């Protein structure tokens, strides 16, 4: 049996912070080019 | 249907793999001629919500020479395409470096879509065709010559023995069905060589406006 | 003189005496010739003719012994199996005693080429004789190698050492090319090769003989730890399988799951019902037959298969990138992951004899595979923020430094090295110079030296011309040679093999100064291997070459 922990490592948690990050700022650069469109 | 569907996605997939040779692609010679009950052994004989759907058959090719630009090919599972489905092709063409790209909509497009086209053509280049426009190589048809794409080099040695302008060739226009298959733009002379009956044959030249 | 048989030795007898005796000659021929009584009546016309009597006699015994090859043929291929195998064995017992005459020699090889079954007798007397077992078809051969396995060891080695060396010199290639590199060919073209072709032939429908291969193949990779068997054992098979063999396919427990990898090389790319269907290959294997697992392992231990899966899963991430999902939430990247595992595993598998599943460690999966979506990210980013207008740019500098727990990945997780490894390969094939100079430093130091393998070194040889007007600059040229190519070099050869081939290829755009110390610090030495002088020898002329077209 693979044994999935139930639980996101730091390492997991910390990426996640970044990809949230990075959505946010794509978001805010498509509002700056439909802006600039 | 189900097996209509099968046929008819393995020749726009064949007319496809026509297209990109044609243009000068590298394109697998059991690709470029692959038999309908290969297609369905390699894809899974039911579009009808099934294994060879849309988008599992994005053929992406390179160049014959500078294998850099690419123009992975779309298909779209809606049939009216729109501005919030192509965004997500954008989205794809910008997560890679390639600014070429083929879609093949169902029915027609939405011309706010048609014009958003047009509005990243200097970014990256996204040509469209609609399924019966694919469903025939029209290449292969007895009216249509041999139309040859020619470098820049050769249309200056060609101005320069004729001694004449870009202004003064016959030309083509840019929404031609031949010239949408070769995907030239404005300003790119392409030489024909058709055969006639009172020479053999005829080279004539035709810049793109 | 043998049975029934008057001179070959009072021939030589007849050739050397020469006195008298015409009368006894005569009788001697009249007993001894064509005993036809309607030729003696047709003799005295040949006689009438001129030419001495032999090129007429030898002509109709040369068509009579091709006749008799047809019918002998023909008698393998029409009636009743009982019949013709007993005629076929008639025959052969009345014409055995004529193996060794080079002029009906063949009709007695055909013979026992059709026969199911060659009795043992002659069987062992034609393998005491060297031509004799030469001259034999292969059909033969494989009822002799069925009971002698050190004969047939001996007539494989061989045709293994060559495809190990063809492998290994098909990866040290002059030309570097992406579109043309190890991976290229596709797996019909393969299987053409003159190695596998030739044992298949001689392999053909005989299980036995095709188990002995696998145990050869298994022995082997155990001993020289060479992947290229594992290679030639999915090859093999699928050779087997083009030719329809249904005697060894059928009992070949990794059948299935070879060809659903081969269709999986094949479009480079493991798509979720491909992989459904390899998982259920997989879990389908029962108690008691846990071996077949150190087999399917074997299989997926091919580089290709490797290549493949690899890519697979850099694909994977890059689209859950996209999808805004985390690794551990996609059940396709977890299942490529286990069957890289397997391939991986296979050695320790096949050595401990305990045939259980790896472990997928969860760090691997919690841990590193994020971190590489967070370079994917940092890299999207980075190229969106350049597009920007001035008036909204930034100084934003590309992120160089790469995390310690990367590194430490990296270097004590195998299955995290080779991943980072093709993520490597795959930006270096995007040409994104940023990627490549934060991720290099950390491929100096990897698990096993990964990063120094023959594989990976072409490959990314290969990518590395694509950045060919980068090395200009002397900052990217130091980064790569000193800081990777340099730091292995004087330990290994095959990366200098691999520094001087690239070196080789891009020496017109490596800025001169850092071109003449790269020549200066790539000189061979005394210990240096053949290759590497060669390689060093190809770099002078071209640098020559260039000097002379100033």
């Amino acid at each position: 049996m693979l044994v999935i922990p139930p639980g996101l490592s730091e390492e997991e948690e910390a990426l996640q912070k970044k990809f949230n990050k990075l959505k946010k700022k794509k978001k805010a650069l498509l509002a700056l080019k439909k802006q600039s469109s | 249907d189900d097996e209509e569907e099968t046929y008819r996605l393995w020749k726009i997939r064949k007319t496809i793999m026509q297209l990109c040779h044609d243009r000068g692609y590298l394109v697998t010679q059991d690709e470029l001629d692959q038999t309908l009950e290969e297609f369905k052994a390699q894809f899974g004989d039911k579009p009808s919500e099934g294994r060879p759907r849309r988008t599992d058959l994005t053929v992406l090719v390179a160049h014959n020479d500078d294998p850099t630009d690419q123009m992975f090919v779309f298909f779209p599972e809606e049939p009216k395409v729109g501005i919030k489905t192509i965004k997500v092709y954008c989205q794809r063409m910008q997560e890679e470096n390639i600014t070429r790209a083929l879609i093949v909509v169902q029915q027609g497009m939405t011309p706010s879509a048609k014009q958003s086209l047009v509005d990243m053509a200097p970014k990256y280049i996204l040509e469209q065709f609609l399924q019966q426009e694919l469903l025939i190589n029209i290449t292969e048809h007895e009216l249509v010559p041999e139309h040859v794409v020619m470098t820049k080099e050769e249309v200056t040695e060609l101005l320069a023995r004729y001694k004449l302008r870009e202004n003064q060739l016959p030309r083509i226009q840019a929404g031609d069905p031949v010239a949408r298959y070769f995907g030239i733009k404005r300003g790119q002379v392409v030489k024909i060589i058709r055969p006639s009956e009172t020479a053999g044959r005829y080279i004539t030249y035709r810049l793109v406006q | 003189q043998d049975l029934g048989v008057a001179n070959g030795e009072d021939l030589k007898e007849t050739l050397t005496n020469c006195t008298e005796p015409l009368k006894a000659i005569e009788q001697f021929q009249t007993e001894n010739g064509v005993l036809l009584p309607s030729l003696q009546s047709a003799l005295p016309f040949l006689d009438l003719h001129g030419t001495p009597r032999l090129e007429f006699h030898q002509s109709v015994f040369d068509e009579l012994r091709d006749k008799l090859l047809e019918r002998v043929s023909a008698i393998a291929s029409e009636g009743k199996a009982e019949e013709r195998y007993k005629k076929l064995e008639d025959l052969l017992e009345k014409s055995f005693s004529l193996v060794k005459m080079p002029s009906l020699q063949p009709v007695v090889m055909c013979v026992m080429k059709h026969l199911p079954k060659v009795p043992e007798k002659k069987l062992k007397l034609v393998m005491a004789d060297k031509e004799l077992y030469r001259a034999c078809a292969v059909e033969v051969k494989r009822q002799i190698w069925q009971d002698n396995q050190a004969l047939f060891g001996d007539e494989v080695s061989p045709l293994l050492k060559q495809y190990i060396l063809e492998k290994e010199s098909a990866l040290f290639s002059t030309e570097l090319s992406v579109l043309h590199n190890f991976f290229s060919p596709s797996p019909k073209t393969r299987r053409q090769g003159e190695v596998v072709q030739r044992l298949t032939r001689m392999v053909g429908k005989n299980v036995k003989l095709y188990d002995m291969v696998l145990q050869f193949l298994r022995t082997l990779f155990l001993r020289t730890r060479n992947v290229h068997y594992c290679t030639l054992r999915a090859e093999l098979l699928m050779s087997l399988h083009d030719l329809d063999v249904g005697e060894i396919c059928t009992v070949d427990p990794c059948h299935k799951f070879t060809w659903c990898l081969d269709a999986c090389i094949r479009e480079r790319f493991v798509d979720s019902k491909r992989a459904r269907e390899l998982q259920g290959f997989l879990d389908g294997v029962k108690k008691g037959q846990e071996q077949v697992l150190g087999d399917l392992s074997m299989i997926l231990c091919d580089p290709f298969a490797i290549n493949t899966l690899a890519l697979s899963t850099v694909r994977h991430l890059q689209e859950l990138v996209g999808q805004e999902t985390l690794p551990r939430d996609s059940p396709d990247l977890l299942l490529l992951l286990r069957l890289l595992a397997l391939g991986q595993g296979a050695w320790d598998m096949i050595d401990s004899q305990v045939f259980k599943e790896p472990k997928m460690e969860v760090e691997l999966i919690t841990r590193f595979l994020p971190m590489l979506m967070s370079f994917l990210v940092d890299d999207y980013t980075f190229n969106v923020d350049q597009k920007l207008p001035a008036e909204e740019k930034a100084p934003v500098s590309y992120p160089n430094t790469l995390p310690e727990s990367f590194t430490k990945f990296l270097q004590e997780q195998r299955m995290a090295c080779e991943v980072g490894l093709y993520y490597v390969l795959h930006i270096t094939k995007q040409r994104n110079k940023n990627a490549l100079l934060r991720l290099l430093p950390g491929l100096v130091e990897t698990f096993g030296d990964l990063a120094f393998g023959d594989i990976f070194l072409h490959l990314l040889t290969g990518n590395l011309a694509l950045l060919a007007d980068e090395f200009a600059l002397e900052d990217f040229c130091s980064s790569l040679f000193d800081g990777f190519f340099l730091t292995a070099s004087p330990r290994k050869e095959n990366v200098h093999r691999h520094a001087l081939r690239l070196l080789i290829h891009l020496h017109p755009r490596v800025a001169p100064s850092k071109l003449e110390a790269l020549q200066k610090a790539l000189e061979p030495t005394g210990q240096s291997g053949e290759a590497v002088k060669e390689l060093y020898s190809q770099l002078g002329e071209k640098l020559e070459q260039l000097d002379h077209r100033k």
